[PDB]
RNA sequence: UUUUU
RNA sequence: GUCGACGUACUUCAUAGGAUCA
RNA sequence: UGAAAUUCUUGGAUUUAUUGAAGACUAACUACUGCGAAAGCAUUUGCCAAGGACGUUUUCAUUAAUCAAGAACGAAAGUUAGGGGAUCGAAGAUGAUCAGAUACCGUCGUAGUCUUAACCAUAAACUAUGCCGACUAGGGAUCGGGUGGUGUUUUUUUAAUGAC
């Protein structure tokens, strides 16, 4: 517990609550649904991610197909189209998708698409108290219209991710073969729902297999046609009857947004600047450099793993080079060019 | 860009004295007036001897590496 | 009030000495090694030995009169290894410990300004 | 307890990590061994002094010295901090040239394999046989304990006589796994 | 002014640190062992991919790189060191096998033809400016249960 | 299975 | 003499690489 | 030594201090930096001759490049005849022959290692890369010389030198 809060950032190294940690105690929710709203407050991404926390502090409004064909999917089909990679968003497509319905159809729309009933209205009520506290401590009556928000923008969606892994970032997966492809050799014909997983902080086994994670049969994923992505964010992990842990998939991470986020939790190491054919250490000043590092994500007794490399500015402080900011391809190579010049 | 027929006087006079448009030399010759006599004497600017002045027999100049060295109290003139 | 001695320290590979002596250096006054403290010849360079060789000197040197030593500790030197090995350093320790004042340390190893051949050969030694 | 003193001269290329890290340097030597600590900037040496009536451990002294001589040979910081907390540590120190007249380029990879590709090859020795290693130019220091660092010090003179690091690397998993 | 030695440090260390790059380079220059460069050049390319240094070819790109490998065929078996390399039966050997098919490879890749990145920053700035203690930890209370540098410290 | 500000 | 060195004439071992499919 | 044993040792070993003798070698400074045709060359001082580069409005005027024949030098090892013989040390002897990360270790040590006068003429004698000449990008470091500054420092009278 101490643990989870600090990746948080609700307590510091020494368990002191931060003024994060404060700030979270305030809110009805779990440490991690309250840091996703904590986040949530660029671009007028709030709204979205009210829904999603709302929708994830209540429980899944959604009926497996254990406990229940064409229709199924057809209600599956809608809701899934603002992400293919995303449980989370499914989550939001359904909640913000009732918000234009009429109270008078409310029910039929519940029973047409598979949806429990009680869970979305206390989602609903849920809602509402979250705008309220906000509303109330950053400055108040809330109408049903205000819970009326349009579609994201592809701008935004790449953010709620973000906002999302800010709440997961323990709770990040990798594909095996990408750390050890001779244990995990995938094949075009294997099924996406056995595609052995390893989640972040793993406990390391003699067996590396006693570690693996699948893809749970309820996922987006078992549907999506195509190799799923390289890192996945989970919600928690449940032993199926094959003696094979199943995980709650939320939503797809790339790489950069991923060391982004983990940069300022525990989870991220950098290591030596790398050398050759276009990486190469600009030097500013005695103190000052820019360079690419490979980042190190995870915690030698885990599953750790590398990221892809990115191009940082350090500076030496107290003798120890540190991390400022990350550049992007187009800022360091122009940063090549002007010492040249 | 630079017009290899008419270069820049301060680029030929960078120039190593063999690598310029046409070669010349890079020395002078200096009127050197004994402190003495007040007679002139004619001086190479790199002598490689010790120059004296024929009159009072007195050492104008020293050679060195390159440029000889002018004796102190001497007066000269480019010539 | 304050008496001083030179205790010499010698480091070997295989064994430790020390060696307690008057300023001048001709006068011993007391000599045990590692050897002499300890049951198996494997150990005489232990650390352990070294301990029990400091503290036996310690403990003779108080009833002679010595009451500080100035330490001079020496590797084996020559063409082989210059520093004090870990029995050296161990004796130094358990001298500290004893509460025989400490006068002043310097290493006194032989160094050659340049010195015959080592003993290993081309291939070189100590597998 | 009696006023006693050391003197540690500092390297000029350790003098600057020295800056750094002094913050981290005289807490501990001030407050758990009680030790009066101080730098003569003229001189640039550590000294290090026993107060009579506050320091209470005899060895204190001494094992402050040797704290601050372990960071002076290249250990890091924490790693000489383990001199102060235990009382069994060693500083091994040798050459290359005691070992195996090595010049030119052959002094050069006798290093570079002792190091091997980004230190993985002194890293492999360090973490199996439970020691540091710093590896400065042709001199070699090893810190830990007594039968530790010589098992340590077998590993690199192996490496130093030819022999190739892959080979070490596998002896290291068996002594290890011994261990 | 003093700021003139300030400006001598700065030299000083930019000089220590010329000498610094130029004494490792001048020692990988001189290892020119096939195994060492062979695993230096794996290690780069898979960093230049992993973050993606090399820009995406245009089609025009590619066009233009398929045309001269059509009009030259350089990566066929018919140049100066295949065809030494083929009629002499070095070829059988599996390295300068490689090497071959690794010349082929490269060759024939050129001849290929209702309704229902931005770093996100965590800084302090992006922030959810709410507004809502010591007494209560009054209540928990009563709940019970560079110094030395250059002189001595 | 439960269940919560 | 189932002899050594050389000269001559022969024999033999090291060939698969990428993509798709099951 | 992985543990032992050949070995030395109450006639005093190992260790300590004051000396003395012998023969080699020039640590740290030391750097692919400098020098030499190559092999190679590292303590101080003196003598003997030799040499590249630079400066020159000095002199000769094609005297030049590459080179079978032919000649000089040629690491280490090695041979002939004297000298020397400290260390290390092929050969030879001898202790132990138990234990696989420490598995070839130990002790005595002939020839040699060093030198003088001659032989031998081989190296991964490597940049696995002929010599001469011309041309084809930018950058800043270093070694030797030369030019320029109204630059810092020293000369602590100036200065002129030297060092930057
Ligand atoms: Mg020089
Ligand atoms: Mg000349
Ligand atoms: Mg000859
Ligand atoms: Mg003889
Ligand atoms: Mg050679
Ligand atoms: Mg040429
Ligand atoms: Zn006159």
């Amino acid at each position: 517990a101490i643990q989870l809060l600090q990746y948080l950032g609700a307590l510091d190294n020494k368990e002191m609550i931060t003024e994060d940690g404060k700030k979270m105690s305030l809110f009805p929710l779990s440490p991690r649904f309250s840091k996703m709203l904590l986040v949530s407050d660029e671009k007028a991404c709030l709204p979205y991610i009210v829904a999603i926390v709302s929708a994830l502090s209540v429980g899944d409004p959604f009926i497996n197909e254990f406990e229940l064909r064409s229709k199924f999917y057809k209600s599956r089909s809608q809701f899934s189209k603002l992400d293919k990679f995303s449980d989370v968003f499914r989550l939001l497509s359904v909640v913000s998708a009732m918000d234009y319905v009429p109270k008078e159809q409310k029910e039929i729309f519940m029973k047409k698409n598979f949806l429990r009933g009680k869970l979305m209205e206390e989602i609903v009520k849920l809602r509402k108290q979250l705008m309220y506290i906000i509303k109330s401590n950053t400055s108040v009556v809330i109408r049903n219209e205000d819970l009326k928000s349009d579609i994201p923008s592809v701008i935004q969606i790449k953010l709620l991710k973000q906002m999302i892994c800010a709440g997961f970032v323990d709770h990040v997966a990798v594909r095996a073969d990408v750390l050890f492809p001779d244990d995990a050799k995938i094949t075009n014909r294997t099924s996406i729902i056995n595609i052995p997983y390893i989640p972040v902080l793993a406990t390391r086994t003699p067996n590396i297999e006693d570690c693996f994670v699948y893809i749970h049969p309820t996922s987006i994923l078992n549907n999506l046609g195509e190799m799923p992505p390289k890192y996945m964010l989970y919600y928690s992990l449940h032993l199926g009857g094959n003696n094979k842990t199943r995980m709650n998939t939320l939503c797809d991470i790339a790489s950069t947004p991923l060391a982004n986020i983990a940069r300022k939790g525990l989870l991220l190491t950098y290591s030596k600047p790398l050398t050759g054919q276009g990486l190469k250490t600009v030097n500013l000043s005695p103190t000052e450099r820019y360079c690419y590092v490979v980042p190190r994500f995870g915690s030698d007794l885990k599953i750790g793993w590398d990221l892809n490399p990115i191009a940082v500015h350090q500076k030496k402080q107290k003798g120890q080079w540190t991390v400022i900011k990350f550049i992007t391809r187009k800022g360091f190579q122009t940063i090549t060019g002007e010492e040249k010049e | 860009v630079q017009d290899l027929l008419h270069p820049t006087a301060a680029s030929e006079a960078r120039k190593h004295k063999l690598k310029t448009l046409v070669q010349g030399p890079r020395s002078y010759f200096l009127d050197v007036k004994c402190p003495g006599c007040l007679n002139i004497t004619t001086v190479f600017s790199h002598a490689q001897t010790a120059v004296t002045c024929e009159s009072c027999s007195t050492i104008l100049c020293t050679p060195t590496g390159g440029k000889a060295k002018l004796s102190e109290g001497t007066s000269f003139r480019r010539k | 009030s304050q008496v001083f001695g030179v205790a010499r320290i010698y480091a070997s590979f295989n064994d430790t000495f020390v060696h307690v002596t008057d300023l001048s250096g001709k006068e011993t006054i007391a000599r045990v090694t590692g050897g002499m403290k300890v049951k198996a010849d494997r150990d005489e360079s232990s650390p352990y030995a070294a301990m029990l060789a400091a503290q036996d000197v310690a403990a003779k040197c108080k009833e002679v009169g010595i009451t500080a030593v100035h330490v001079k500790i020496r590797a084996t030197g020559g063409t082989r290894t210059k520093t004090p090995g870990p029995g050296g350093q161990a004796a130094l320790r358990a001298l500290a410990r004893s509460g025989l004042r400490i006068g002043r340390i310097e290493d006194v190893t032989p160094v050659p300004s340049d010195s015959t051949r080592k003993k290993g050969g081309r291939r070189g030694r100590r597998l | 307890i009696k006023f006693e003193s050391r003197k540690i001269m500092v390297p000029p290329h350790r003098m600057t990590p020295l800056r750094n890290s002094w913050t981290k340097i005289y807490p501990p030597l001030v407050e758990h061994l009680k030790l009066q600590v101080r730098m003569n900037l003229k001189t640039k040496s550590v000294e290090l002094r026993t107060n009579p009536k506050f320091t209470t451990d005899p060895g204190a002294l001494q094992k402050g010295a040797d704290f601050i001589k372990a960071f002076t040979l290249g250990f890091d910081l924490d790693d000489s901090i383990a001199l102060l907390r235990l009382d069994d540590l060693y500083i091994e120190t040798f050459e290359v040239k005691d070992v195996k007249t090595l010049t030119g380029d052959h002094l050069s990879r006798a290093i570079g394999r002792i190091a091997g590709k980004d230190g993985k090859t002194k890293f492999a020795i360090e973490n199996a046989t439970r020691t540091r290693i710093v590896l400065a130019d042709s001199k070699i220091h090893i810190l830990g304990g007594f039968t530790h660092i010589r098992m340590a010090r077998e590993s690199v003179v192996s490496l130093i006589l030819g022999s190739p690091p892959g080979k070490v690397y596998g002896n290291l998993r068996t002594v290890a796994s011994r261990l | 002014p003093e700021e003139m030695r300030k400006r001598t440090t700065e030299m000083r260390l930019m000089r220590e640190l010329m000498f610094r790059e130029e004494r490792k380079a001048r020692r990988l220059k001189k290892i020119k062992s096939k195994t060492y460069r062979k695993i230096k050049k794996k290690e780069l390319m898979k960093n230049r991919e992993l973050a993606a240094v090399s820009s995406d070819e245009d089609n025009e790109d590619h066009d233009i790189a398929r045309a001269k490998e059509r009009m030259t065929l350089k990566h066929k078996t018919n140049s100066k060191w295949a065809k030494d390399m083929i009629k002499h039966g070095m070829t059988n050997d599996a390295e300068t096998r490689e090497e071959m098919e690794e010349m082929l490879r490269q060759g024939e890749r050129l001849k290929a033809k209702n309704p229902w990145d931005l770093l996100l920053t965590a800084d302090d700035s992006t922030r959810l400016k709410i507004v809502d203690f010591k007494q209560q930890d009054v209540i928990a209370e009563a709940f019970a249960g560079l110094p030395g540098w250059g002189e001595w410290a």
